[PDB]
């Protein structure tokens, strides 16, 4: 199966003579509050020989056993700190479909190369020491790490509506009514500036003979050319530890599994950060629902999440910072409909309308039937 | 007879139909010519919203009738 | 493409407007438009005027604009904040659509509310059960707020 082949690849990769950890131990002390600052102070000065030794992480004034758990918690905190959009290093592809990608505005900093080399070193350290981050990038990011060609379909993972518009342009003919031409307007800190896809491109309208080149240039500029220097620095930092001959045995999904592990949806967070309309927290159609979500496989939970909210990807901080169509909108459970009808979903408001059933088995059957057409993960 | 429909993109589409032809047949012809699924079609004829299972004569549709294709409402 | 298209739309609106709706930039900012919709005469909202705010994303026309109501409207498919995400603005958007098509779609929505999209479940239930009460409430709200 897929899993067995992936395990064989992982064993072969970690059995390479160029990815063997040394016996000497390296200490690494970081305060819990200032994790980002201390992590950048220490990691951005370690040598490549030093980073290959055993990693032993001890939080300040928090002494205990099971250093493995401490290291895992440290990597979790660091991954949720550096990849946080509020730090202006990465950004969600869309606010209603949370997918991390390199932020074009990050070039405003005087020296983004040091920070992105630090990010690359962090990712290489996570892969090297069998520790998992918990961020979820977009597939084009992974396809860029492995140096794969990027085509139009890759825009589907980044932004759905943009891909639909591009496919519309590809299929249907374009007239002169549309004022489309080889130029992209980007609003950087209030002021909007024009970038020419081709030289003297702002004065060349797209006819039926140019729209293919226009789509190619738009896809390349949206996915690659906007983030050249930053991703070059990041990949240099990553390849400092992991040779490119090792990463190029995986694909855009096996690499994701290697970085972030087997993805799962937390249920405790889901229950703690949901709200009800006409339903109380003690209502039977709520306790049965939460029991069902407790004893379910991750694929079916992801399918239900995509069916209700609209996408299978969650924000970087769980369901707390969840966005709807217009703004923050937590997962809502509502009493709307007749007994016979299946549960319904309003995606633009993250609402799930569950009628007042009479038994847990009927609820399970209706909810499993209603989500079949939705494919998650 | 012949009828005309104005789609979203400003393109006018001509359909060769009959007064006794059902709405389903017209939608099937539209799908064959354009690929638009019947379920996604929201046609307006002088403010009348067409429904499946009926005929053109049910909507007082006549020769060279002009319809618009407005989009679905979800809120 | 995000400014020439907007200028083209503004020029088209200024030549042959739909004779009911109007749209124009607020001050000098081409990416923020005010729109005015006349109350349709065949709907309970007749005799009223409604205001809309339209934000054009920098990815226009590839990404649909964000329109929001300002004046309150007792409608099953419009919430208190006035958010609208119907297919012409979230799902079925193509570069060929102009801003006049969105205004026409909204003015048609103001007369034919959806029956099975209970954005306000109480109002949707009233619409499905007691149409006369729903129309009376809509007219009362239009009298109170639209004027």
């Amino acid at each position: 199966s897929h899993m067995d082949e992936y395990q064989r690849k992982i064993a072969y990769m970690y059995d390479r003579p160029e990815m063997a950890v040394n016996d000497a131990q390296l200490q690494l002390k970081v305060s819990r509050a200032t994790t980002f600052e201390d992590a950048y102070d220490i990691i951005s000065k370690l040598s490549v020989s030093d980073m290959k030794k055993k990693l032993l992480i001890r939080f300040r004034n928090e002494d205990g056993l099971d250093y493995g758990g401490v290291s895992r918690e440290f990597f979790y905190i660091l991954s949720h700190a550096i990849f946080n959009p509020g730090y202006s290093l990465f950004e969600y592809a869309t606010d209603d479909n949370y997918g991390l990608q390199i932020s074009p505005l990050s070039s405003v900093n005087p020296d983004f190369r040091s920070y992105f080399r630090f990010v690359g070193r962090v990712m290489g350290l996570a892969i090297y020491h069998r520790r998992y981050l918990d961020v979820q990038f977009v597939l084009p990011f992974y396809k860029r790490i492995l140096q794969k060609p990027l085509c139009l379909e890759d825009v589907k993972d980044v932004d759905e509506v943009y891909y639909e518009s591009l496919k519309w342009i590809k299929n249907n003919d374009v007239d002169e009514s549309l004022c489309l031409n080889f130029s992209v307007e980007e609003n950087r800190f209030g002021e909007s500036v024009t970038v020419d896809l081709i030289p003297n491109g702002r004065n060349i309208a797209v006819n039926n003979q140019n729209k293919m080149n226009y789509l190619k240039a738009l896809t390349e500029h949206k996915l690659v050319t906007s983030t050249e220097e930053q991703f070059n620095a990041l990949k240099g930092g990553l390849n400092e530890l992991i040779p490119d001959s090792v990463l190029q045995i995986f694909n855009e999904n096996e690499l994701d599994t290697l970085l972030n592990g087997k993805r799962d949806i937390d249920v405790q967070d889901w229950k703690r950060f949901t709200d009800y309309r006409s339903y109380t927290e003690t209502d039977d159609i709520v306790i049965w629902f939460w029991e069902l979500l407790s004893e379910w496989s991750p694929e079916k939970k992801a399918k239900l999440l995509q069916f209700a909210t609209g996408t299978s990807r969650l924000p970087l901080s769980g369901f707390k910072d969840m966005h709807g169509s217009d703004g923050p909108r937590k997962f809502t459970i509502e009493k709307v409909g007749h007994i016979s009808q299946l549960p319904k979903a309003h995606t633009c408001f993250n609402r799930l309308d569950i009628p007042p059933y009479n038994s847990k088995e009927e609820l399970e059957q209706k909810l499993t039937i209603a989500i079949q057409e939705t494919a998650g993960f | 007879m012949q009828i005309f429909v104005k789609t979203l993109t400003g393109k006018t589409i001509t359909l060769e139909v009959e007064s006794s032809d059902t709405i389903d047949n017209v939608k099937s012809k539209i799908q064959d010519k354009e690929g638009i699924p019947p379920d996604q079609q929201r046609l307006i004829f002088a403010g009348k919203q067409l429904e499946d299972g009926r005929t053109l004569s049910d909507y007082n549709i006549q020769k060279e009738s002009t319809l618009h294709l407005v989009l679905r409402l979800r809120g | 493409m995000a400014l020439k298209r907007i200028n083209r739309e503004l020029a088209d609106l200024g030549k042959d407007p739909p004779s009911s709706s109007s749209a124009g930039p607020v001050g000098d900012d081409l990416f923020h438009w005010q729109a005015t919709i006349m109350g349709p005469a065949d709907s309970p909202y007749a005799g009223g005027v409604f205001f809309l705010s339209i934000h054009f994303p920098t990815d226009y026309p590839f990404k649909p604009p964000k329109v929001n109501f300002t004046t309150r409207i007792y409608h099953p498919n419009i919430n208190s904040n006035g958010s609208i995400c119907l297919d012409i603005l979230r799902d079925q958007w193509s570069p060929a659509l102009t801003i006049s098509k969105v205004l026409l779609s909204i003015s048609s929505l103001l007369t034919d509310p959806n029956p099975d999209d209970p954005l306000v479940p109480e109002i949707a239930h009233v619409y499905k059960t007691d149409r006369s009460r729903y129309e009376l409430s809509a007219r009362e709200w239009t009298r109170k707020y639209a004027i």
